[PDB]
RNA sequence: AAGUUUGAAAAGCACUUUGGAAAGAGAGUGAAAUAGAACCUGAAGUCGUGACAAAGACAAUGGAAGUACCUCCAUUUCAAC
RNA sequence: UGAAAUGAGCGGAGUAUUUGAGCUGCGCACGGCGGCCGCACGCACUGGUUUCUUCUCCGUGAUGCUCCAUGUUGGCGAUGGAAAUGGGGUGCCCCCACCCGUCUUGAAACACGGACCAAGGAGUCAAACAGACGCGCAAGGGAGGAGAUAUGGUUGCCAGUACUUCUCUCGUACUGAAAGGGAGAUGCAAAAUGCAUCUGUGGUGUGCACACGUCAAAUCCGUUUGAUUUGCCCAACACC
RNA sequence: UGCAAGGCCGGAAAGAAAAGAAUUAGAGGCACCAAGUGGGCCUUCUUCGGUAAGCGGAGCAGGCGAUGCGGAAUGAACCGC
RNA sequence: UAAGCCCAAUUAGUGAUUGCCCAUUAUUCCUUUGGUAAGGGCGGAAACAAAGGAGAAAGUGUAGCCCUUCCGAUGUAGAUGUGGCCUGGAGGUUAGGACGAAGCUUAUGGCGUGAGCCUAAGAUGGACCGGCCUCUAGUGCAGAUCUUGGUUGGCGUA
C-alpha cells in the first residue's frame, strides 16, 4: 500500500492545495478593489482637469497643465556607428536594441541624458491606455535574472515583495502616475521588446519637427506607440 | 567492503559488459533486466539483484542475489521457477521482495518472456509446416552418449 | 604524448598559430641571451636585476667540505628525539642526548621555543640558542 | 525572388478589395506531362487518365493596390514554367 | 620607405575596453613612509602603547568570560 | 514488431555540405573542408555560394538518429547480441555487420523472427 | 541586433566538475553535491565548492595552526558547549615545533602519518568527510580551515623583480649570479625596495 | 486580446467593459450629451453674470 | 631502376581452322585463364564502345526552389486496415 | 480531436450583483468679488435614486517523474512488373552567383603559384627552467649508480617485476664583499647575552563557515531565504 | 582642559527628506600563464604643409581591415542593418 | 496632361489621424547549440501473465539521466574545449571470416551540423580482421617554379 513518508506527504500536499486556492481567491479580491480604485481616481482626476480649464476659460484666464512627470522611450535606431557616451546613455536606459521601449522619470538628470541621445530615440509622454497596452501585452518581469511574461497576479506580487504592488494595475499606477515605487516597478521589468511600427516611419534621421521622427513628439507618441504594440 | 558506488564509478567507463556500438550503451550483462548501461541495472555489480529469466515449458525463471553469499560466486544466484501461466504481477512482487526499484521492468519483462514464448512457438509451428514438403538431401543427427 | 600537442589540433590551419603576417622565422631576435644589452634591455633589466657586472672577492679553489655547516634550530629538536626518549623528559630528570654531527647537523640555531629539553651535542651554537636550551633545562656539549 | 509564394493577375480583379475578397480561395495550375501517371479517380474514374496534372494553392492575402494576390501552392512551390500562363481561381470555399 | 609617425587613434578604446579603473581608495595602502619623521616617531610610540592595551584588554576579556 | 511513434521527422537540411570546388578537380573528395582562405567567397558568405555547417542545422534530439523505419540501428555480430535488444525491440533494431557470414546470418535471422526483434538488413520474410 | 559589448567581461571562469582521478574524491562530490543541493547549510555549499577545487587551491593546513585557531576559539566558549570539528578539505601535516596539543576531532580528506599519529596521541580523533556527513550533516558547530598558499614558492616569484616596490624572487638557478647591476646603488642604479601604491 | 489573461491580470475589468457598453448605446449617449450640453451652458452662464 | 607476388600443382593451352608470321577463332588444363607468363589484387587519371539525357550562341562549374523523366534503393501500407 | 479542456469561453445554480450614465444631499475643495455669489458636477460620506446600461456567483492535484500512443469524409492502396513517401540521378525554367591559395590598407585582377591523377610531403626528439592541471608522500620528498636473489633459472616471456642504501640531492634559514653572524609568544621589567612561564594567533582594520540572537519576506506552519548584532575569525589583503 | 596623532567608550543615524533632486541587461576586487599584433587605411567635425592631389601629416570619435545581408545600377569604407 | 523640378497627401473640404513593395533588422512561432544559466523529479505510489507501451542514470562532457524555463549565437590573426572524427602499432576485452577477410567500385541507401560511420550490391577479391577501454606515434594534403611515377590537351599538329 501507501508508504509513510509518501502518506505524510499526500497531507502536506492536500494543506497546500486549500491553501493555494485560499491565497489565489484572497489576491484576486485585492486586486478587483484596487483596480476599481485606481479607475475611480483617474475618473475624477480627468474630470476635475476639465471643470478647472472650464473654470479658467469663463474668467478669460488661462490653466497651466502641470509638467509631465513620465515619459515613455523608444530606440529607433540600429546598434551600428554610436559614440561612446551616446552608447553609455542607451546603456543604462536598457535600449540597447531598436523598438526597446521602457519608461523614465520626466526630471532634470533624465532630460539631460535624453537630450544627448536625441537622434536614437523617439519618445513623448504616455497615456493611461499605452501604459495599459504595454504591460498587459508586452510586459515582462525579471524573475531569477528571467524574462519571464506577465499572465498572473501571484507573479508580480511575489517578484516585488510590497504591498503596494500586488497586481498588475498597482503597477499601471505607479508607472501612470509616478508614484512612491515608480523606481521599482520599471527596474522589476524587462525593458520592453516592441514590433516596428506598423503603417511605417516618416524618416529616422530627422526630428519629428522637420518631418522626421527622432525627437520628443509630445502626446503623438501615443499613435507611433499604439502601431508598434 | 568495497561499495557499489566505488565499483560503479570504476567500471562504469570500461567494462567487458558495456556495448558501446554506434553511440548506444548497451549492456550483455546477464542479470539486467533491461539492457540499459546504469548502475541501477547492472545486476552483476549491485550488492543485490533479481532478474527475470525464461525457463523450459514456457515458464519463467527469477534469479535472485541477495548479498548474504557474495563473495561466493557459485552461491551468488538462486534461481526460482514459475511455472507456466504465472501472473507478471507475481514475478514481480518476487522481484521487488528483493529490490523494490526493479518492480515495473521485471513485470515488462515478464510479460516480454510470455509474449517470445508464445511467438516463438507459432514460428517453430510454421516453420514445421514449411520443412514438411521440402526433399532435404542432407539431414544431421547428433550421437548419444 | 603526441596527439596531445597543439600540431594535431592544428592540422588543417596552414600556420600553427603563428600569424600570416609576422609568420614563423628562424632567429628573429637572435639566438639564446643575445642583445641583453641591446634590445632585449627591457627584459633583462625588470625580470633578472643585477645579471650583469661584478661583485665581491674571488675564492679560486672552492672547496664546500670545509665549508659544511648545515643548521638546525630549537623547535625542531624533536626530529632528532625519538617518541619514548621525547616522552620521558623534563627539567632535572634524565634527558635524551642529541648528537647533532651524527644526525647531519654543525650548528644549532636559537628560532622557536624548545618542546622537549635534551642535551644537544653541536659544533657550534648562537648565544640565543645557548641561552635557551639552558634556560629550558637541557644543555649544550661542544663537539669536534 | 523568394518562390515560396506566388503573384497571380485575375482578369477583372484590379483594386484591393477585389484581391481581399478572394482571399482563401482555392487556386489550380493546369498543365500536362509527358507520360500517364496517378491521378485522383484513377480506378473510379478510368476518363479522367490523362498526361494532365494540376498544381494546387491557396489565396493567402492580397498583393498591392491594383488586384494582384499572393498564393501558396501545397508544399512545393509552383513551378517557373507556369510564370506567364493560366491560373484557375475557383469561388470555393465559399464565405458567401 | 617612410611610415605613420605616431597616433592616438585607438588608444582610448583600448584603455576603454577593460575600463579605465577605479583609484585604490584612502583606507588601503596608506604607508606613511616619507611622511614627516617626527610624527611618524610619536606615532609609532603610540601605536606600541595600543598594542599593550590591546594585549591587555584581550587578556581582562578572556578572564572576564572565564569568571562568568 | 512495429516502432514506437515519435514525432514527425524534420530535416533542416537534406543536402550534404560539400568541399568548395570539388567538382571542377576530380582529385578532391567531397567530404567537408572548412575554408580558411582568406579571400574565399565560401568562407565570407555571399549570397550566391554554397553554405558552411554550424550548429542551427542540428537535427531535433526527439527524432535524431531515427531511421525512416522509426527504429535506431545497433550493429550486432551473433546470436546472443539479440538479447539485448529484446526488452527494447520497439526502440532498436539490430543492423547485423557486413562481415558476418551467410550462415551465422542464417542463424541469427532466424532467432531474431523467433525473439520478434527487428533486422534492419535481414533479407526477405515477414 | 542586441548591443551587448563587453558582455563576455562579466562572464567569470566556474568549474561544477572536478579534474581529480579519484574515485574516493568523486565520491565525496556526489555526496556533498546532494547534500548542497538537499540541505539549506552554507557550510555543505562551501565544502562541495572546496572539494570541485584543484590540488593546489586545497592547499594544506599544519597540526599547530589547527590547534592555534581551536584555543582562540575555545576560549569565549561557553564551558558547557562541546569544542567543534575543525574541517579541512586538504590535507593535514604534523608540526614538530608544536609538542603538546589538546584532544581534537578533525576532519580532512588526508592526514599524514605523523599527524593523525599526534592527534590520536592527544586524545583526539581523526574523522573522515563521510563520518562528518553521518554525524553533522547540516555542519552544525564546526570550523572549517584553509591552508596558507602564501608561502608558496611560486607566489615569491610572482611578479617582476626588478619594478621598485618589488620583492618576488628572480626565476635563477645560480643564487649568486644576478646580484650586480640592477641589485646595487653602486652598480649605477638598485631597484628601489619600497613604492607608495 | 484574450479574456482569460485580461480577467486573470484584470478582475475588474468586467464592469469596464459594462460602462464602456454604457456608454456606446445611442439613446444613453444623445440623452447624457443632451445633458451634458445644457447643463454646462448653464453653469458658463451662471458664472460670467 | 627493378618483389620473376601465375597457380596447390605447369596441369605453362595438345589438336582443328584463318593467317607469311605475330596473332585471331574454337578446343583443352585448372576451383578460377579479364590466374596465360616477369601473369595475386588491379585504384585514380585518360581513352574506346553500346545505350540513353538532352543541349543554340549566356565559358563551364556552382546556390536555391520547383518540375519533366528515370531509378538493380530505403521505408510504410494493403481492409472493419 | 480531449490521454488532466481552469474557461467571462467548459459545467452547476440564481434572477440578481454592481459598473457607468442621468438627477440630486451635506461639508470641504475650486472660480469671481472681496463673508457672500457661483459652482461645469472634483474629494469624503467606499452619500442618495434606480430612470437607462450590464451576467453574478461558485467548480474539480499530479495517486501522471518522463516520452509516445485517440476524430470525420472521400481518393489511392485487396500482395501487384502495386500504391505511397523519402532519397538518389539527368535535363529544363525563374531567380541568385567574379578564380582558388597567398602577401597586402586594398584581389576577380593587366600581382605571384596554379594541365591531370596516384604515392610521398613540413612544430619533431633531448636537456634546463617556469606556470596550469592529475597523482604519491610531506618537514620531509626523491633518487641515481650499484648491489643482492626469486633469477646460480629460463630459447623466450624476464632489457621486466620484486628488495636495500649511516650516501647524494632538493627542502625545513637567511644574511654579509668577506672575516662569521643567525630569527617564538606573554608577563615583570629596563640588565652592553635581564629574569619568569610555556595550551600557543605579535597587534589593528576588513574579512568564509560556525555559534549567539534579533529583524523582514514567503511559508504545505516542518521550516527556507535574505539581512543584520555580537564572538571567533579560516584563507587572503592593508597598516604597523 | 587648547591643537596634532593612534585608539577606546557612548550617541545619532530622512541609510539619506522636500525642492524636476538620477539611472543602470550595475557580482566589485585580486592574480597567474601565455598568443597574435607592433606596414594600416577611410570618413563626419577640428586641423598643419602644399596651387592642388585618389598627396603628405595630426586631434576627438566611428568604421573597413576581420563582414556578410538589404539599398545607392556598378564600388572594402556611403545609407540601413 | 512627366516617368523632370520644388512642395504637400494616402483613396480625399466625406464625415479624423497605418496607400503599397523589398532585409540575414524588429516582433512572434518551431528547432539546434552554449551558458557566470534558473528551476523541478530521481525512497520505482498502488495495481496490471500470454493467446495501453516503454523509460526513469544523484548526472561537466555520450544516443545528452528526464522535464520545464530564460538569455546569447557572424568573425581574419589568435587562444581554448570537445565520452569530437580519422590512420599505423602496443596492452586488455569482446567479436567476425572459405556459407568469403582486408583492399577496390557505386544514380546505395541510412545516420550525423560536420570530420565521418554503417548497411546494400559487386555478374570484385581470395586470407585475414572489426567494435570498445587504455597506451603509443614517422598519425589526416589542393597548391610549396614541391618529390617520384604515370597520364594528358596542344596533335595526326610543327
Ligand atoms: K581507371
Ligand atoms: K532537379
Ligand atoms: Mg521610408
Ligand atoms: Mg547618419
Ligand atoms: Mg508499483
Ligand atoms: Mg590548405
Ligand atoms: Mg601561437
Ligand atoms: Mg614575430
Ligand atoms: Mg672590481
Ligand atoms: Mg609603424
Ligand atoms: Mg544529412
Ligand atoms: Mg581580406
Ligand atoms: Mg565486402
Ligand atoms: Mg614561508
Ligand atoms: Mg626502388
Ligand atoms: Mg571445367
Ligand atoms: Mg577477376
Ligand atoms: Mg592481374
Ligand atoms: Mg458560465
Ligand atoms: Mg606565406
Ligand atoms: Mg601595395
Ligand atoms: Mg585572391
Ligand atoms: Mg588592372
Ligand atoms: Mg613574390
Ligand atoms: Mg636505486
Ligand atoms: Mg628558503
Ligand atoms: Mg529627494
Ligand atoms: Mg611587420
Ligand atoms: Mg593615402
Ligand atoms: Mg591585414
Ligand atoms: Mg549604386
Ligand atoms: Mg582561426
Ligand atoms: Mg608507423
Ligand atoms: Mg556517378
Ligand atoms: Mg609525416
Ligand atoms: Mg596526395
Ligand atoms: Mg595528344
Ligand atoms: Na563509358
Ligand atoms: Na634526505
Amino acid at each position: 500500500k501507501r508508504a509513510a513518508f509518501k502518506q505524510q506527504q499526500t497531507e502536506s500536499f492536500k494543506k497546500a492545495v486549500v491553501a493555494r486556492k485560499a491565497a489565489k481567491a484572497a489576491l484576486k479580491k485585492t486586486a478587483y478593489l484596487r483596480a476599481r480604485k485606481y479607475s475611480r481616481e483617474y475618473r475624477g482626476a480627468e474630470k476635475k482637469l476639465v471643470t478647472l480649464r472650464r473654470q479658467a476659460a469663463s474668467h478669460g484666464n488661462y490653466y497651466l497643465e502641470a509638467k509631465p512627470k513620465v515619459a515613455v522611450v523608444t530606440r529607433i535606431r540600429g546598434i551600428a556607428k554610436v559614440n561612446p557616451k551616446q552608447r553609455k546613455i542607451l546603456q543604462l536606459l536598457r535600449l540597447r536594441q531598436i523598438f526597446n521601449t521602457v519608461f523614465v522619470k520626466m526630471n532634470k538628470p533624465m532630460e539631460n541624458m535624453l537630450r544627448a541621445v536625441e537622434p536614437y530615440i523617439a519618445y513623448g509622454y504616455p497615456s493611461l491606455a499605452t501604459v495599459r497596452a504595454m504591460v498587459y501585452k508586452r510586459g515582462y518581469l525579471k524573475i531569477n535574472g528571467q524574462r519571464v511574461k506577465i499572465t498572473d497576479n501571484q507573479m508580480i506580487k511575489d517578484k516585488y515583495n510590497n504591498v503596494d504592488i500586488v497586481c498588475a494595475e498597482d503597477m499601471v499606477n505607479q508607472i501612470y502616475t509616478c508614484g512612491k515605487h515608480f523606481r521599482t516597478v520599471t527596474h522589476g521589468m524587462w525593458p520592453f521588446k516592441l514590433a516596428p511600427p506598423a503603417g511605417g516611419m516618416r524618416q529616422k534621421r530627422r526630428h519629428f519637427v522637420e518631418g522626421g521622427d527622432y525627437g520628443n513628439r509630445d502626446t503623438l507618441i501615443n499613435r507611433f506607440l499604439a502601431r508598434m504594440i | 567492503s568495497h561499495s557499489v558506488d566505488l565499483q560503479w564509478v570504476l567500471v562504469r567507463q570500461n567494462s567487458r559488459f558495456l556495448q558501446k556500438r554506434g553511440g548506444i550503451r548497451m549492456s550483455n550483462d546477464p542479470f539486467n533486466n533491461n539492457g540499459n548501461w546504469t548502475k541501477r541495472h547492472c545486476g552483476f555489480l549491485n550488492e543485490k539483484a533479481a532478474v527475470v529469466k525464461p525457463a523450459k515449458g514456457g515458464a519463467i525463471c527469477v534469479t535472485v542475489k541477495d548479498g548474504s553469499s557474495n563473495n561466493k560466486p557459485r552461491q551468488t544466484y538462486k534461481k526460482t521457477v514459475h511455472a507456466a501461466g504465472v501472473r507478471a504481477s507475481d514475478v514481480s512482487r518476487a522481484v521487488a521482495a528483493v529490490r523494490p526499484d526493479l518492480a515495473d521492468v521485471s513485470f515488462r519483462r515478464a510479460r516480454r518472456m510470455a509474449c517470445i514464448a508464445s511467438r516463438t512457438a507459432k514460428v517453430a509451428a510454421a516453420r514445421k509446416a514449411r520443412s514438411e514438403k521440402i526433399k532435404f538431401s542432407r539431414k544431421s543427427a547428433r550421437a548419444k552418449r | 604524448p603526441t596527439r596531445f600537442k597543439k600540431c594535431r589540433h592544428q592540422r588543417g590551419s596552414t600556420f600553427c598559430g603563428y600569424g600570416r603576417v609576422g609568420k614563423h622565422r628562424k632567429h628573429e631576435s637572435g639566438r639564446g641571451n643575445a642583445g641583453g644589452m641591446h634590445h632585449h634591455r627591457i627584459n633583462f633589466d625588470k625580470y633578472h636585476p643585477g645579471y650583469f657586472g661584478k661583485l665581491g672577492m674571488d675564492h679560486y679553489h672552492r672547496k664546500k667540505n670545509p665549508m659544511w655547516k648545515p643548521t638546525i634550530n630549537l623547535n625542531n629538536l624533536s626530529r632528532l628525539i625519538a617518541a619514548e626518549e621525547a616522552a620521558k623528559a623534563a627539567k632535572g630528570g634524565t634527558l635524551p642526548v642529541v648528537d647533532l654531527q651524527s644526525s647531519g647537523y654543525a650548528k644549532l640555531l636559537g628560532n622557536g621555543h624548545i618542546q622537549v629539553p635534551c642535551i644537544v651535542k653541536a659544533r657550534y651554537v648562537s648565544k640565543l640558542a645557548d641561552k635557551k636550551i639552558r634556560k629550558a633545562g637541557g644543555a649544550v656539549v661542544l663537539q669536534a | 525572388q523568394t518562390k515560396q509564394t506566388a503573384l497571380v493577375r485575375v482578369e477583372n480583379v484590379n483594386t484591393r478589395e477585389d484581391a481581399t475578397w478572394y482571399v482563401g480561395k482555392r487556386v489550380c495550375y493546369v498543365y500536362h506531362g509527358k507520360k500517364v501517371k496517378r491521378c485522383v479517380r484513377w480506378s473510379k474514374a478510368p476518363a479522367r487518365r490523362s498526361t494532365t496534372r494540376a498544381l494546387w494553392g491557396r489565396v493567402t492575402r492580397p498583393h498591392g493596390n491594383a488586384g494582384m494576390m499572393r498564393v501558396k501552392f501545397n508544399g512545393a512551390s509552383v513551378p517557373a514554367s507556369a510564370i506567364g500562363r493560366r491560373i484557375r481561381v475557383y469561388l470555393y470555399p465559399s464565405q458567401i | 620607405a617612410k611610415s605613420k609617425n605616431h597616433t592616438n587613434h585607438n588608444q582610448s578604446s583600448k584603455n576603454h575596453r577593460n575600463g579605465i579603473k577605479g583609484p585604490v581608495p584612502l583606507h588601503l595602502h596608506n604607508s606613511k613612509r616619507g611622511s614627516w619623521l617626527p610624527a611618524l616617531v610619536n606615532a609609532r610610540r603610540v601605536r606600541k602603547h595600543n598594542q599593550k592595551a590591546a594585549l591587555k584588554k584581550r587578556r581582562e576579556r578572556i578572564a572576564a568570560f572565564a569568571a562568568k | 514488431v512495429k516502432p514506437t511513434v515519435s514525432k514527425a521527422i524534420v530535416k533542416k537540411r537534406t543536402k550534404r555540405f560539400t568541399r568548395h570546388r570539388y567538382e571542377l578537380f576530380p582529385q578532391l573528395s567531397s567530404s567537408w573542408r572548412k575554408p580558411r582562405g582568406e579571400d574565399s567567397p565560401v568562407r565570407r558568405r555571399y549570397k550566391g555560394q554554397k553554405a558552411m555547417p554550424n550548429k542551427g542545422y542540428g537535427s531535433d534530439r526527439a527524432t535524431k538518429y531515427i531511421t525512416p523505419s522509426g527504429f535506431r540501428n545497433f550493429p550486432i555480430n551473433n546470436v546472443e547480441d539479440l538479447y539485448m535488444l529484446v526488452m527494447q525491440n520497439r526502440k532498436y533494431a539490430g543492423v547485423i555487420s557486413h562481415t558476418v557470414g551467410a550462415r551465422k546470418r542464417k542463424a541469427i535471422v532466424r532467432k531474431a523472427m523467433e525473439l520478434d526483434v527487428r533486422l534492419a538488413n535481414g533479407n526477405a520474410k515477414l | 541586433g542586441v548591443d551587448l559589448t563587453g558582455i563576455s567581461k562579466k562572464s567569470r571562469v566556474i568549474r561544477h566538475h572536478t579534474y581529480s582521478t579519484n574515485p574516493y574524491i568523486k565520491l565525496l562530490i556526489k555526496l556533498y553535491k546532494f547534500l548542497a543541493k538537499r540541505t539549506s547549510s552554507g557550510f555543505n555549499k562551501v565544502v562541495y565548492q572546496r572539494l570541485i577545487k584543484s590540488r593546489s587551491n586545497r592547499a594544506p593546513i599544519s597540526l599547530s595552526r589547527i590547534a592555534v585557531v581551536m584555543k582562540r576559539k575555545a576560549v569565549f566558549t561557553a564551558k558547557s558547549k562541546a569544542a567543534p570539528i575543525a574541517v579541512v578539505v586538504g590535507d593535514v601535516l604534523d608540526d614538530v615545533r608544536m609538542a603538546r596539543i589538546p584532544a581534537m576531532r578533525v576532519c580532512a580528506l588526508r592526514f599524514s602519518k605523523s599527524a593523525r599519529q599526534s592527534i590520536v596521541a592527544a586524545g583526539g580523533e581523526c574523522l573522515t568527510f563521510d563520518q562528518l556527513a553521518m554525524i553533522a550533516p547540516t555542519g552544525k558547530n564546526t570550523y572549517l580551515l584553509r591552508g596558507r598558499k602564501s608561502g608558496r614558492e611560486s607566489v615569491r616569484h610572482f611578479g617582476a623583480s626588478g619594478v621598485p616596490g618589488s620583492h618576488s624572487k628572480p626565476y635563477a638557478t645560480n643564487r649568486g649570479k644576478e646580484t650586480k647591476r640592477g641589485r646595487r646603488t653602486g652598480r649605477s642604479y638598485k631597484r628601489k625596495a619600497f613604492r607608495h601604491v | 486580446k484574450n479574456r482569460r489573461l485580461r480577467l486573470r491580470l484584470n478582475p475588474y475589468v468586467k464592469r469596464e467593459t459594462a460602462a464602456a457598453k454604457g456608454m456606446r448605446n445611442v439613446a444613453n449617449r444623445d440623452a447624457r450629451r443632451k445633458a451634458k450640453l445644457a447643463r454646462v451652458t448653464k453653469a458658463k452662464k451662471a458664472a460670467t453674470k
